[PDB]
RNA sequence: UACUGUCCAAUGAGCGCAUAGUGAGGGCAGUA
RNA sequence: UACUGUCCAAUGAGCGCAUAGUGAGGGCAGUA
């Protein structure tokens, strides 16, 4: 009925990959044009945010890893003593002012993006557990408008098939689609994963049934199909 | 006490003696592979626009996860009734599990044809 | 260039068109000859033959029985079959247009007929020498066709059996020339499969033999060919 | 008895064993691709270690071609005396004529393999 | 394969790559 | 599952359709 909240959470959604795209992106261009000094710190801290984060202060002058502030707490202290061992060692030349305010430009970009994605993603979690309160508690409130953007709609999402449901965005991997990639599968041992999903994508489509008709508002059905998944889980192993 | 209540939303509700007559023509397409079980494969079934009538059963819990059905036998006009237990349909449709959502699938020069109409018709009768 | 396999696969190709034209022709003359002669059409079922006859008897029915040039066609049987069911026509005569067109048409079919035989005749006569064992096994056609998509003999020596297979697939699903081929077509549906798997299979084993010009005088094709006509007569 | 000319290079009584149980062990790590069909995928795909072929298989010419594509990407090859021995050695009821060790990085036979592949090469010019 | 015990199962068991692809044991009979 | 007998099998057993598709029993343990 003209503009309908779940397309505007849909597209809401979408930002939020298309930041991941471009912070991973942003990620590789710092990592290479900084692993001009310091080239070993990358494989030092492997994650993304943290690294950023760190080579915004580091900077130029590297001397004084040790009892800093913020690169004390943006970083574990265990990690913060191998970093002043490589980092008299140090690996590479300093920067010209042309290569290091592109980077620390590059940084602020970097968190500047993440912030604005978090602030989506909490947008998109609550809405969406008004929308579709119980399909939410099981997969998760992106997932969940992920499947949601493709079927158009709690409406018909609710009317297919769970086998269908289940291949909903898929093209990398042959029929693994949006449930398959979702968080609540991914972190199982891969051999899992082909079972796990066609499980998962099954009692998806029994709340995205119930949230069809705005039963269990509060969620129950929801809580209860995700526990009933979670133990089959353990069981599984 | 009488169970004769049943969530009202599992509508229309099978005579008992009606009942009987689904379960029984249920267990014979059964046998004459013109039947599938199942929420999901009756779904299918209905859009595909080839079942002659739906039986979900009134056990059904959560009662939403196949009142989808009802409406959808609309668009497709296609006879749907509910019997009481998802566990006896279940065993009708000889499986050891319950079944909440059969359909009877449409097939050319099958000899339940008549029953299946008959069964049409007296389903028809409640829903009007 | 002058890739002398090019010029086979080529040629081989007119014999299909010829005898896809053969079929309109046929078609044809069987429409348009129904009006004077109309349960013809099924005494002689064969398209070749039914077009011969028509050159022959033509606008005179009578001229059918007694007829030298019928008789080295038609067994009696059929002669003295169609010569009994024509003096029982059922349809009347044609015009000089409509008999020229016809028996113009006539002559069309057996000339590209006969055409289409000589340019066969080339296809194995070269077919046996760039490829003897390849031949002997699927056809001296079909093995210029695979040779033909596949781009040469030695292309061909260098494929995997599972590949050969499906080579000239788009019907059915992953068949390809060898499917199609005679020797895979003429046995019962269900034994086509796992005899196109063979057939490609023992190809790709002549194909490598022929791809070092080694037993030209043909001795490993028959032994193949061997191998799996027995395979067959064991499957029933 | 000595083989068909054409098969060549051909191993010691020596390398054939060598060889043979580099195979086995290789087969079951998941590096190995047997018989000569998968064998000839492999050489196509330029993911090819080395190639084993059993001099003994009639007709010869029937495997002949992957020393040709040995050529379009440098990869070595031999010959065995039996086949029926390569094919025990794949881990195989039934003979086997040629066979192909994969590339995978970081297998534990990276060192056990150069080792072969080394050795190939001193027995061709 | 039969039987027994347990778990899971139509509120879904099991399947799901590449077709110029796949890559190992399989069919039939009898016995348990 | 296992045993026997036989026929096939890298010189290729078995696969080959649908993926907005499929649609029934299954896993594991004990016994023969």
């Amino acid at each position: 009925e003209a503009a309908p909240e779940y397309r505007v959470i849909v597209d809401a959604n979408n930002l939020t990959v298309e930041i991941e795209n471009e912070l991973n992106i942003i990620h590789k261009f710092i990592r290479d044009k900084y692993s001009k000094r310091f080239p070993e710190l990358e494989s030092l801290v492997p994650n993304a945010l943290d690294y950023i984060r760190t080579v915004k202060e580091l900077g130029n002058s590297l001397d004084k890893c040790k009892n800093n502030e913020n690169l004390q707490q943006i970083l574990t202290n265990a990690t913060i003593m191998v970093v002043s061992v490589t980092a008299s060692t140090t690996q590479g030349q300093q920067l010209s002012e042309e290569e290091l305010e592109r980077l620390e430009e590059a940084c602020d970009m970097a968190l500047e993006l993440n912030a604005s994605k978090h602030r989506i993603y909490e947008y998109v979690e609550s809405r969406m557990s008004f929308i579709a309160p119980n399909l939410s508690i099981i997969i998760g409130a992106s997932t969940a408008a992920k499947i949601m953007g493709v079927a158009g709609g709690l409406t018909n999402l609710s009317k297919m098939p769970a086998c269908n449901i289940m291949l909903l965005g898929a093209q990398v991997l042959p029929h693994t689609g949006y449930i398959y990639h979702s968080d609540i599968v991914q972190s199982l041992p891969p051999d899992l994963r082909r079972k796990a999903a066609r499980l998962v994508a099954a009692k998806c489509t029994l709340a995205a049934r119930v949230d069809s008709f705005h039963e269990s508002t509060e969620g129950k059905v929801g809580y209860e199909l995700k526990d009933e998944i979670e133990r089959k889980f353990d069981k599984w192993q | 006490m009488t169970e004769a209540d049943v969530n009202p939303k599992a509508y229309p509700l099978a005579d008992a003696h009606l009942t009987k007559k689904l379960l029984d023509l249920v267990q014979q397409s059964c046998n004459y592979k013109q039947l599938r079980k199942g929420a999901n494969e009756a779904t299918k079934t209905l859009n595909r626009g080839i079942s002659e009538f739906i039986v979900m059963a009134a056990d059904a819990e959560p009662l939403e996860i196949i009142l989808h059905l009802p409406l959808l036998c609309e668009d497709k006009n296609v006879p749907y009734v509910f019997v009481r237990s998802k566990q006896a349909l279940g065993r009708a449709c000889g499986v050891s599990r319950p079944v909440i959502a059969c359909s009877v699938t449409i097939k050319e020069g099958s000899q339940l044809k008549q029953q299946i109409q008959s069964i049409q018709q007296s389903i028809e009768r409640l829903l009007v």
